[PDB]
Parts: structure tokens; C-alpha cells; sequence
């Protein structure tokens, strides 16, 4: 794999690919 | 944390895996 630069919705797409059926938590800073 | 890091800098899929359930 290569390192990536991921902003906004594009990070949630990556997480979705990586975690799949396992699900994930999207927790931005406030 | 990871959200900012991936966007301000770079991040790897292996680091993303720390967010899976
Ligand atoms: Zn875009």
C-alpha cells in the first residue's frame, strides 16, 4: 500500500474499504 | 488525531485499521 492524503468524504470512503463489515468510528476533532 | 493527520499530512491504511470495530 502507499501513503495517502485524505480529506473530507474521501477519508470515510477509505475507512469503509479498510474496515468493511467490521464497521468503524469516524471521530474528527472538535 | 487521524482525521486531521490524513488531511493535513499523510496516513497509511495500516493506521486507518486502528479505527475499525
Ligand atoms: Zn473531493
Amino acid at each position: 500500500f502507499v501513503n495517502q492524503h485524505l480529506c473530507g468524504s474521501h477519508l470515510v470512503e477509505a475507512l469503509y474499504l479498510v474496515c468493511g463489515e467490521r464497521g468503524f468510528f469516524y471521530t474528527p476533532k472538535a | 488525531g487521524i482525521v486531521e493527520q490524513c488531511c493535513t499530512s499523510i496516513c497509511s491504511l495500516y493506521q486507518l485499521e486502528n479505527y475499525c470495530n
